[PDB]
């Protein structure tokens, strides 16, 4: 019966990483010409 | 002398625990899990390049721009004759959900949605008009306004 | 959450 | 398989 | 193969 | 609506 | 008659473009010529139900 | 040599406990939740330019 | 490919590969080089762009192997910039794509 | 008719090139001239199943 | 009035 | 029955390391002549 | 889908 | 399904 | 909170 | 996880 | 040699 | 042998 | 499809 | 006919050079003029098995 | 690993 | 003596 | 010397 | 193939 | 390690 909550803990520690990985928005760059 | 042989097999067993076939299995599962995290839910918006006419008469609804998170949208401004209209200035309501880049002389404002669906609006004061142009920026639509050709009601300094 | 998505 | 309604809908067994 | 895909597709399409 | 990577034969 | 397609839709207002190029914004209750009276806004399906039974969707070349 | 087998099953179930189905569903629920974040109360105000 | 800039057109795709360089060359209708006026890269930590300050070639690496994106590149004479959507990890990798603009 | 080959397929959009140089992008549901309407887009295998039974793959000289 | 993301068949 | 889990710990210590070695993206350099 | 939304909005406009 | 006033009214069961 | 919203 | 890949 | 490779090849294409 | 679908498909015994 | 280094006769 | 030989080979693609100086790269399934269609690319031996029973190796002077 | 290497 | 693939094959007893 | 090596070599190419 | 330095008579 | 070295 311990398997389910240990599972929830490890998958949630993963899932927090994934949601942070999607929340990022990398701002675009503007490069001028010569 | 057979103890050397046992130790050798235990050696390939521990030093390289992942025999080449498990190496490619695990490469593959990493590859698939990454496809999945990189997989966009549902309907990726259709990249469409549109053109619209801007009516500045009272009662007209401001033009819309469909966006998408992390993608560039190029707003180009043209007068009634289709000639460029360089931008005087702009005020961006809600700059925390949209990021705006613009070289200070040209007639192109470029917008990215820093947030999925939080929409807002944008005032763009142009060279020749006393009246700027208001535009509503809605992200998270089923298409991206990859470029838009704004055909303003007036005539610019280019004819 | 609908089935006509 | 999972849908975009958020509820999981899967087929039973199909091969080819 | 794709039979599972289209079966799951129609199962999702039929259940709202 | 179908995510093919979420596939199982 | 004159055909419109959704140019944007979120919970509540929906911005609609016509074949004449006219732009409109609608809510739950809004009079829409030809189609009549808007019954519901379905923003995730890109769908608009109006009283005349006609269903308004995203343009096929825009979806 | 089957010890390697069951060990590797346990492996791809712990290092990648997110089998490629539940990660796409996790993305699904994430963006639905932030869509509920984004959804305005009822009808948004109509954008009008008056005089 | 032929760059179609009329409204309703679909913006050309670049097929990429993780850690591989795609060199995009801008040429006009008559096939002559078109120098780049400027550029803005969408999703710049997933794709990394190099360009000598004057020329017409844009060389892209796909930092993220399947996170796809889009790219603006305004050129010398056109007021409307050139629009390209770049997707990595396809079954083809574009080592070079000759971009034949309408101008 | 005009033979179409995929240039870029992801979950969702599928970007196609015709025999005439025309380039398109399609959905799970979209009308293709000659081929009918899309029924499925498998990006992992790079196949597109349409109504007419025709299967869209990567080009023999591009895959 | 309806927030249809709060929808359920 | 312990054999399976020290086995696991071993290929975990290998596998995390190799997935980091896939994660890397070594960044090209443009070199300009005279 | 829309049947639930319509029944719900009718139930909302009927009960103040 | 919830309206803006905070009061919650829901449909029972409707499929499309 | 009214039902005629 | 397909077999026609 | 390649006999095992092609046997596994046909086995993987047969069982999707 | 292991595929790119992630599922393990192997031959049984084939020599050369 | 077939990664032969995972090979066994 | 035209005899082709491997210039290089890895899991997946295999680059071949013909007798006329023409170069090509091939996949698991690919059409080779004359040799038919490739059935297997053993990269660790540098061997390509095709449908016509022919085998493509490294050239005797390139090996 | 094969014997025809 | 062990080949490059990894599996060990060796002769039994041979003199010159 | 060489005969042992050759015996090993044919034992290699005989067993894949 | 044969690494005869690991050779035994 | 052979004898004809």
């Amino acid at each position: 019966q311990q398997e389910i909550q240990q599972r929830t803990s490890d998958m949630l520690t993963a899932a927090t990483q994934l949601v942070q990985d999607w929340k990022q928005v990398e701002t675009q760059v503007y490069t001028e010409g010569t | 002398e057979v103890i050397d042989k046992k130790a050798f097999k235990d050696m390939t067993r521990n030093l390289y625990p992942l025999n080449p076939e498990q190496v490619v299995k695990l490469k593959q599962i990493y590859e698939t899990s990454e496809y999945a995290k990189a997989a966009t839910p549902g309907t990726p918006p259709k990249p469409t390049a549109t053109s619209q006419f801007v009516n500045l008469s009272p009662g007209s609804t401001p033009p819309v721009i469909r966006l998408s998170q992390g993608f560039v949208s190029s707003l180009v401004f043209l007068d009634s004759t289709g000639a460029p209209w360089p931008i005087a200035a702009y005020d961006l309501g809600d700059p925390s959900s949209f990021n705006i880049q613009w070289d200070k002389t040209s007639n192109t404002l470029m917008i990215q949605a820093t947030k999925l669906y939080n929409y807002g609006n944008l005032a763009v004061r142009l060279r020749g008009l006393n009246t700027p142009v208001m535009l509503t920026l809605i992200p998270g639509q089923k298409a991206v306004d990859y470029r838009v050709d704004l055909r303003v009601q007036g005539y610019g300094p280019n004819a | 959450p609908f089935g006509a998505d | 398989r999972v849908s975009i309604g958020g509820t999981v809908y899967t087929a039973k067994k199909y091969d080819d | 193969c794709t039979d599972a895909a289209l079966a799951a597709l129609e199962y999702h399409k039929s259940n709202a | 609506c179908v995510s093919m990577i979420g596939g199982s034969r | 008659r004159i055909i419109y397609y959704i140019q944007a839709v979120i919970p509540g207002r929906a911005w609609l473009i016509g074949s004449n190029g006219s732009t409109l914004t609608v809510r739950e209750g809004s009079k829409i010529p030809g189609y009549g009276m808007v019954k519901l806004i379905d923003s995730l399906q890109g769908r608009i139900l109006t009283s005349s039974g006609q269903v308004i969707k995203f343009s096929q070349e825009d979806s």
